[PDB]
């Protein structure tokens, strides 16, 4: 119903206060009555950065989603009433609307175009226009200061969850301390981006036009962070007590013995105060695509019976370029290694074998089969590594000239070639010449009779064959390098080597054609750099141990 | 002295085993396999 | 489980564009379905 | 003898086996061996198993 | 209390379980509950125990 105007811009207002010990609520549906337990996950850490805004005085921004929002309102009448999801706020990409207008809940999820100052209209004390959007496009899915609402939004797997809390304080100004629980009451399924949240309130006015802030409200909003805490059920299974485990170090101490009493005495500790944030990742610097085209688009393939290899090497492997190109894989298994994480590897000695076999030969092209092909023509190892691909030639492979290996004595190794003519016998006699006891080794694939099945068409095999992490690399992902990072314990990625630990400088002295710093115990401690071929060293975050001592719980808290 | 220092020694040491798994590295089990094929290696080696 | 309805032009390079043709290209391809004898490969199913 | 049945004409779209490897099965002795034939619908061969 | 099926326990074992028919909570227990012990005079001297 068209949107209002606000040619007057005040400038916002940001304060800090802090969340105190407020921001929990149950995390599964799973009923735990007079028991603690440990769990990890996405809450908010007590005395958190928490941030305020009032209500020209209209301060509506834009805030970011993250990993969840906690949002809190105080106010004495109902002014907020809704709140705005979505990645780019234009019609080009999908929004969530969710206000609250009559029975139940109004939600939306539609391609809006929101005008610059989204806000309700309220006048003569009764319901009017609902200046949030202007259009509605193509869409799916439809449904329909005394007081403190607290509401905690996550989304996760295509679901927004909603946690409700009602509390009555009588405070003037400050975010009032304590401790809070939420239940979830909506659990709605819409499959959206969410990196925008923003909120719509009411405004106020005397017949029609000259809308003022007459009731101002305060809502504050928070950000989750990956924390542990330790968790209370009472009888009931409500929650009545919880440690965030990295406040202080009696924290850590309290939630390592699983209790919520201390007797006096020296206990050992564990790690819970350090944690990285910052990223080294190190690829060797070289740009070239492999020749896919040559490999998937030659236009001469052997017989299984003399099939040929080819090497690869100094490539920036990319299996997305196969999706532009014509062809459709009808067969596709990986050994070793998952195809999720293909781009995220380096790659050794890569080395590709193709040749054309029948359509319902395809199966035996994997280890620990059986078949006339894995015996006379082609056998892969029990501990092959890599990757199968297969198509359909029925329109370039047409033709006359293909043949396999039909009598044999003996079975060939894994990886063997017998690319022969000699002709065969039965009972090992020496022929001289083909016919009784004497017979062409070879057959014919036939491919010419018109109206073949779909197991008698000809097909095209490409097989692929790396080793990962014993030798300097040639072949790796579509991976940028994100400078060195002195001084820190971090997470680096040195061509596929995940680990966390400080890098500061290194002296050791070693042999070339070397990678990685092994240990007695199999730790690694060393690695060369790809890119400024110089030593590194690695040590954990955490080398030394803590003791606190305390002198019980009654007594007091000082550690 | 020597019993004491010869059991950490061994206990140290007892890491390189990698026991059924594929490596007695963890980095490269989770730098290679998905997290659902990951948690039968992981496995056996949290026993050992 | 997300959805990407979406049909703004795509360049390889991250710049915006203004129009069809060099360096933007269409997001969306055809699945043909209606050329005469096509394999079993290209045939069109339903997925529940 | 499986051998024998690479010079027939006839060609296999479904191979499987339980509890015995493929590639071990010449160098075995069976005690029971029967047979059961049928014949069923294209896409109901994955229901016998 | 409500949207509850089940009674768990600290050691993850069922007690108690609401009937869906008459809504009402019921209880389970094991059908072995004590402990029997038997006492023997010697497998020569008798049988009675
Ligand atoms: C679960 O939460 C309740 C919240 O009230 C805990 O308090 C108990 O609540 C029941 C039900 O309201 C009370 O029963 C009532 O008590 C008085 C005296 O008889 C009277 O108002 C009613 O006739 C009724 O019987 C109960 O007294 C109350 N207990 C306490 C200690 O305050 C309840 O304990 C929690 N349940 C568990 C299993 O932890
Ligand atoms: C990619 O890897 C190549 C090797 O394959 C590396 O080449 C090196 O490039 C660096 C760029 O900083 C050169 O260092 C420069 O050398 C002179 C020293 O007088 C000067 O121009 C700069 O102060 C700087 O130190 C280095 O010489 C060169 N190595 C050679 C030519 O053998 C390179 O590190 C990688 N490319 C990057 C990081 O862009
Ligand atoms: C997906 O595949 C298509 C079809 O192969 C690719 O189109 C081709 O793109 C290349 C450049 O990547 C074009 O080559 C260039 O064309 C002109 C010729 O005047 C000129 O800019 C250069 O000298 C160069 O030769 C090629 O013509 C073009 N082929 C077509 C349009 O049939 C496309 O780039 C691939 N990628 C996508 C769509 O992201
Ligand atoms: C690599 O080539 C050698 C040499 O031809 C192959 O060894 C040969 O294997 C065959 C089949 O097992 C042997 O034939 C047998 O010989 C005697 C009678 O001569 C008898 O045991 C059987 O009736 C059968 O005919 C042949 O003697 C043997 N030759 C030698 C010199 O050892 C070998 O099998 C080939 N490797 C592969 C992987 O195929
Ligand atoms: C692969 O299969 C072919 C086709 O069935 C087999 O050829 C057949 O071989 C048998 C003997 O194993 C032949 O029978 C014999 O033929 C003549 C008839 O004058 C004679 O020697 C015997 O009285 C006996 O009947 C049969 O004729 C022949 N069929 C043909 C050629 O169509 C072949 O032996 C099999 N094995 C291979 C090629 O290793
Ligand atoms: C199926 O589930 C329904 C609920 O979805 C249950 O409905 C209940 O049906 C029973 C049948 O015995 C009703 O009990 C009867 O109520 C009065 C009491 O004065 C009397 O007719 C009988 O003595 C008997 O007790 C019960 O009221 C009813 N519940 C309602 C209407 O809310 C039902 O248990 C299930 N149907 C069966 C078991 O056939
Ligand atoms: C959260 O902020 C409140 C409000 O500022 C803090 O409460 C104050 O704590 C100091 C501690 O020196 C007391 O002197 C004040 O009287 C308290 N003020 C009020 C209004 O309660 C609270 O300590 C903070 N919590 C933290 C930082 O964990
Ligand atoms: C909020 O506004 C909507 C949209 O104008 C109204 O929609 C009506 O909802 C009632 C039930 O509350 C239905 O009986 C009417 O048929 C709806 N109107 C139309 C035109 O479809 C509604 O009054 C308000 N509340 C809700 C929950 O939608
Ligand atoms: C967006 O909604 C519109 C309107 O229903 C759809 O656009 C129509 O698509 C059909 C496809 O056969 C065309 O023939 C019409 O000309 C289109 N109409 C308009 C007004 O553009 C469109 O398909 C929807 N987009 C989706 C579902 O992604
Ligand atoms: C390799 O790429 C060429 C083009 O470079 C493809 O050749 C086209 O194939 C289609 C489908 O059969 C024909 O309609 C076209 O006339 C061919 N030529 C062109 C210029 O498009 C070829 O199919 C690809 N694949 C191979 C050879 O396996
Ligand atoms: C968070 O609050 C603290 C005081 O609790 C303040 O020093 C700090 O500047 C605030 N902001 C950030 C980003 O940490
Ligand atoms: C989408 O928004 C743009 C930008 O304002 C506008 O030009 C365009 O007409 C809108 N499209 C529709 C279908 O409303
Ligand atoms: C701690 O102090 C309270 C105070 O009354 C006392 O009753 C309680 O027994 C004490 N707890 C322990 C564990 O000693
Ligand atoms: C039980 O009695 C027989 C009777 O001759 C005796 O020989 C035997 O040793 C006894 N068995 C045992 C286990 O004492």
């Amino acid at each position: 119903d068209g949107c209002g105007r606000l040619s007057q811009k005040t400038q916002p207002k940001l304060e800090q206060f802090n969340s105190s010990r407020r921001g929990l609520y149950y995390f599964d549906d799973i009923f735990r009555s007079s028991l603690r337990v440990l769990t990890s996950g996405y809450f908010l850490p007590f005395g958190s950065n928490v941030t305020r805004y009032e209500v020209i005085y209209y301060d509506n921004p834009l805030v970011p989603f993250g990993h969840g929002v906690y949002f809190a309102v105080t106010e004495k009448s109902n002014v907020v009433r809704g709140w705005i999801f979505g990645s780019t706020m234009d019609n080009t990409t999908q929004s969530a609307v969710l206000v609250n207008n009559g029975t139940h809940i109004v939600v939306n999820v539609c391609n809006f175009n929101f005008c610059a100052d989204p806000m309700f209209a309220v006048s003569a004390g009764q319901s009017y226009k609902s200046w949030i959007y202007t259009s509605s496009t193509n869409c799916t899915y439809f449904q329909a200061f005394t007081h403190l609402r607290e509401h905690v939004f996550r989304n996760v797997d295509g679901f927004l969850h909603v946690y409700h809390n009602y509390e009555v304080i009588n405070v003037q100004n400050g975010l009032p301390s304590g401790f809070s629980v939420l239940r979830p009451i909506f659990k709605l399924p819409l499959g959206l981006n969410i990196t925008y949240i923003k909120a719509v309130m009411t405004l106020f006015s005397s017949t029609t036009s000259n809308f003022i802030a007459a009731v101002a409200s305060l809502h504050y909003v928070g950000y989750l962070q990956p924390r542990t805490m330790l968790f209370h059920f009472d009888q009931n299974g409500t929650i009545v007590d919880a440690i965030d485990c990295s406040q202080n170090p009696l924290s850590e101490l309290k939630c390592t013995t699983k209790s919520f009493s201390l007797e006096k005495g020296i206990y050992q500790t564990s790690n819970f105060r350090v944690t990285p944030t910052t990223e080294v990742i190190r690829f060797p610097n070289v740009t070239q695509l492999c020749p896919f085209s040559d490999v998937f688009n030659r236009t001469k393939f052997p017989s299984v019976y003399a099939w040929e290899r080819m090497s690869i090497r100094d490539c920036v492997a990319d299996y997305a370029v196969l999706y532009n190109s014509s062809i459709s894989f009808s067969t596709f298994e990986c050994y070793g290694v998952s195809p999720t994480k293909l781009n995220d590897l380096c790659f050794s000695s890569v080395y590709a074998d193709y040749f054309v076999v029948r359509g319902d030969d395809v199966k035996q092209i994997a280890p620990g089969k059986t078949g006339v092909i894995a015996d006379y023509n082609y056998k892969l190892p029990d501990d092959f590594v890599g990757c199968v691909l297969a198509w359909n030639s029925r329109h370039v492979d047409s033709k006359q000239g293909f043949y396999y290996r039909l009598f044999r004595h003996g079975k060939i190794k894994p990886y063997q070639r017998d690319m022969s003519r000699e002709l065969y016998s039965p009972s090992g006699t020496p022929c001289t010449t083909e016919g009784f006891n004497c017979y062409d080794p070879l057959a014919h694939y036939a491919f010419a009779s018109p109206g073949i099945g779909t197991g008698y068409q000809p097909f095209r095999v490409v097989v692929l064959s790396f080793q990962l992490l014993n030798a300097p690399a040639t072949v790796c992902g579509p991976k940028q390098s994100t400078d060195l990072v002195k001084n820190k314990c971090v997470n680096f990625n040195f061509n596929g080597l995940t680990g966390t630990g400080v890098l500061t400088d290194s002296v050791k002295k070693f042999q070339p054609f070397q990678q990685f710093g092994r240990d007695s115990s199999d730790f690694t401690d060393s690695v060369k750099d790809p890119k400024t071929l110089e030593i590194l060293d690695i040590t954990p975050c955490s080398y030394g141990g803590v003791s606190v001592i305390t002198p019980g719980t009654n007594t007091s808290d000082a550690v | 002295i020597n019993q004491n220092a010869i059991a950490l020694n061994t206990l140290v040491k007892q890491l390189s085993s990698n026991f059924g798994a594929i490596s007695s590295v963890l980095n490269d089990i989770l730098s290679r396999l998905d997290p659902p094929e990951a948690e039968v290696q992981i496995d056996r080696l949290i026993t050992g």
